[PDB]
């Protein structure tokens, strides 16, 4: 989903029409982790990371 | 004054000391042991191929095989290549040897036709399993009577002590089998007998057990289980955690693990010498209720851990031989109940303990002072909460007979008490008050606020302040004479 | 010696709490809960999510008339839905209809205000608000039959209603409806086609009654809708269940001997106090409990005389159930119904409250009496001044946000919105919002001033008494 609000709302925020002073460019760095994330198995949906 | 110092100090040291022992009764290199078989043993997927937990049944089908993979998967340990692989070789301490033996669960079935179905309903409702019900419990194993497995009979291999639970006590009408060698017949066999199904309309709940047999002091330690079986299928579990050893020790690092605790029990022995000579000799029928509020409790205050510990240590080590051979196999009915109880009766002395320290700390003044304000006014303080009562519950009734028709608040008697209290702790409402009885109605809210506020709140603070003041002026007059 | 009346005292209370328990009976709220859910949160129409409860215009109201209305008061019972061979919870409202419902209005005549006379070339029709002096009394429209043709209050039977705005009469423009719905349905087609709400109009009601057929229980209803002189729709409703069929198994004729052993006890009573008023201490009103058991004797003969009321009424019921061709007028029999209610919960918090005498046996006890009656001149003599406060800061508060908050729209809503204040059920978004300045100068000069002033006043008054109370106590003794 954040693909979507990012086409939606940021991108023509970011860019616009002669509206929001930017000063730099945005960036999107991440973390990766390299090991594939277990999916929660079902339960009492724990609150934990 | 020195005596009674002398006193109290080997007082508060031999309070130490049993709270250092209580505290060397909860030792580490249990909760790993307690994780791994709460989380491994009991609960672990059947195989690689599904994403359901242990307790995660939703067809009868599917739950029966759940069952069966993860019996065959638990009752033999890992692979372990160190040894010449005989049968399910065990090295390890974690969850994995939790077999011992042949296993005994057990399968109580659901009565079927508590009531008749109604008249015009033909051919609709005719077979109907009624709820886990020990009142109605039916004998109803499977029609091919054959071994201890097809039969239906009481408990006299249940070994269950009670439940008192969500529906009644535990029930042992069912049928009690038994495991053969790992590679005998509970590796390939435990779906061999298919043709009756076990998860069929006829159970009720299915109750399985689970022991260690990876434990260094004698290898003592046996969980239960029940999961009731649902009218849609599947299985909803219960269970809890008992791992546990023996009692033994070694002098080398363990030699004064339970040593002391006798010598702290002699402490107990003194208490006894002061016991029968202050009460037959001095002050005879005085200082038992006005001031033996805890000195009553205080002898027999680790009597009860003392006895726990000696029924649980010499009473029960005799047994404690566990030979199984695939033929003999001892439930835990008291073994259970037994570790809980002294759990219980632990925590329980461990909080009186604590409690009774904390009266010890008060040698400074001003907690010594809070103490004896408390407890000078405390048949005061019990009877203005008559009159508090007297007049919460004539409100509560003037409000019931009133609102008690079109307000969801005040519908019963509970939910008009509930709602006052809601009141007094700002959680008023008066939407739906006001206009229920636009006379009568804020007539009520204002002078239950006005009088149950000011008046009550200000007399139980007048009360404790004039007892407050009577205690400082008390100990500020013994000075200079 | 005070065992006797202390064995007649607990008599009195044992039978006065199981008349009450036998009285307040059980799943009548469920009853009213449904009945409210039924005519008041289903929408009008499928395509609109207005209930009654959030009328906003004329039109909503003649929709709700031919929809919430009918579908729901013609056999709603209809177990369409998945019942369990049988009717569900929910599902428990047959409810036949005991006769026609009555449709009535009350409305105004044009000219009853004065338009200024410069503005009268632009406005040309004045109606006032209602009042009884201004009330119209002819014929409009249509003038055929009873719906456009004034009727007397004596001639129609009615009585006043005292509404949210104001208190109307028992006459006006009425309409006895039908039986079956596809005749009700079309008489009130008829009236809206030919317009029966005019501009003047500022009140109707709906009024009807229901048995249930399976609990015996009847319910009468009542549905107003009023439109102010500003434009607008302000709804109302009441629903009074009843249970006059009171002979029916062995249970409900204990509580005829219940009754006559609570009219024994007060005449008892009263010829207690008649004989101890003459020749002992003739004006004892000294005291309190002199004081108080002369309320309890008045409030339980008004209970009695009003429950005699309503048996004698009782039969004005019964001899109509088999037909169904005329308007029942149950209202009188709800309205002292409800007054019943009111009498008996009152006597019985004043019974429940005269046990204090008895409990002054012990030193703690008969100390905490002491106290408390001896703090009683000085808590009234503060109270005083505390209520004069309140009703200054209460005016206040009228005089400022009267007109945009709704919390303080009326004089008692702002002390009632005050004693909630005390309780922090504030909302302050709308006090400072409706005035910027004077407003927050209000709730922090009240906060602060009530609360610790006033409040420790109240607290040291107590504290002080309950002190010396003590200290009287303890000198008394152990002195003589
Ligand atoms: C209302 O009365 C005034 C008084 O003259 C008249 O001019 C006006 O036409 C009337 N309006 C209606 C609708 O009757
Ligand atoms: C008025 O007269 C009668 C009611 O008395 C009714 O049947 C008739 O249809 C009405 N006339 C009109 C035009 O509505
Ligand atoms: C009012 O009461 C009288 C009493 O006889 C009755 O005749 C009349 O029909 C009642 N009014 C209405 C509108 O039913
Ligand atoms: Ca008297």
């Amino acid at each position: 989903e954040l693909w979507p609000w990012m086409a939606h709302v940021l991108l023509p925020y970011v860019h616009g029409n002669q509206s929001s002073p930017e000063l730099g460019p945005p960036r999107l760095r991440q973390v990766r982790l390299q090991e594939a994330l277990y999916p929660d198995p079902p339960g009492p949906r724990v609150h934990t990371c | 004054l020195k005596s009674v110092l002398r006193e109290l100090v080997t007082y508060l040291l031999f309070l130490i000391v049993l709270c250092i022992l209580t505290y060397g009764m909860m030792s580490s290199n249990v909760y790993y042991y307690t994780r791994m078989m709460s989380q491994l043993f009991l609960d672990t997927p059947v195989s690689k191929t599904e994403k359901t937990n242990f307790k995660t049944l939703s067809s009868m089908e599917d739950f029966w095989k759940f069952t069966e993979g993860s019996l065959l998967d638990g009752l033999y340990w890992k692979m372990q290549p160190s040894n010449q692989t005989e049968a399910d070789n065990r090295s390890f301490i974690f969850y994995e040897n939790l077999l011992l033996g042949v296993p005994r669960i057990r399968q109580l079935r659901v009565r079927n036709g508590s009531c008749s179905i109604p008249q015009d309903l033909r051919d609709e409702i005719k077979e109907c399993y009624d709820v886990y019900s020990v009142s109605s419990e039916d004998r109803a194993p499977f029609g091919p009577r054959n071994g201890t497995a097809w039969i239906y009979t009481s408990e006299k291999d249940l070994n269950g002590s009670s439940h008192w639970g969500i529906i009644a006590t535990y029930s042992g009408a069912g049928y009690y089998l038994d495991l053969s060698r790992t590679r005998e017949e509970t590796a390939a066999q435990v779906a061999s007998l298919k043709k009756n199904v076990w998860l069929d309309r006829g159970t009720r709940a299915t109750f399985i057990d689970f022991s260690v047999y990876n434990a260094n002091i004698n290898l003592f330690c046996v969980v239960r289980l029940l999961v009731e079986f649902p009218a849609t299928g599947g299985v909803i579990p219960s269970w809890q955690f008992q791992p546990l050893k023996l009692i033994r020790y070694v002098t080398t690092f363990d030699f004064f693990l339970a040593a002391c605790e006798i010598i702290f029990c002699f402490f107990i022995f003194y208490y006894v010498v002061e016991e029968i000579l202050e009460i037959r000799i001095h002050k005879l029928h005085y200082f038992r209720s006005f001031w033996n509020c805890l000195d009553v409790v205080i002898v027999v205050l680790s009597v009860v851990a003392i006895g726990i510990n000696i029924y649980r240590t010499s009473n029960v080590e005799v047994l404690l031989q566990f030979l199984e051979d695939q033929n003999t196999f001892p439930n835990f009915e008291h073994l259970a109940y037994w570790q809980i109880q002294f759990n219980n009766i632990a925590a329980v002395t461990v909080f009186f303990v604590w409690i009774k320290l904390f009266k010890f700390i008060n040698f400074n003044r001003t907690m010594s002072q809070l103490s004896t304000t408390m407890s000078r006014c405390a048949k005061d303080l019990f009877g203005f909460a008559i009159m508090f009562f007297i007049i919460f519950l004539a409100y509560a009734q003037l409000a019931y007979l009133v609102f008690g028709t079109q307000v969801d608040d005040f519908s019963t008697f509970q939910e008009c008490i509930f709602t006052q209290f809601r009141i007094i702790l700002g959680d008023i409402n008066f939407a739906e008050i006001e206009e229920a009885n636009r006379v009568l109605g804020p007539i009520y809210f204002t002078t239950f606020v006005f009088f149950m506020f000011f008046i009550l709140l200000n007399m139980f603070l007048a009360i404790i302040n004039d007892t407050y003041s009577e205690v400082k002026s008390d100990l500020a007059q013994q000075k200079a004479e």
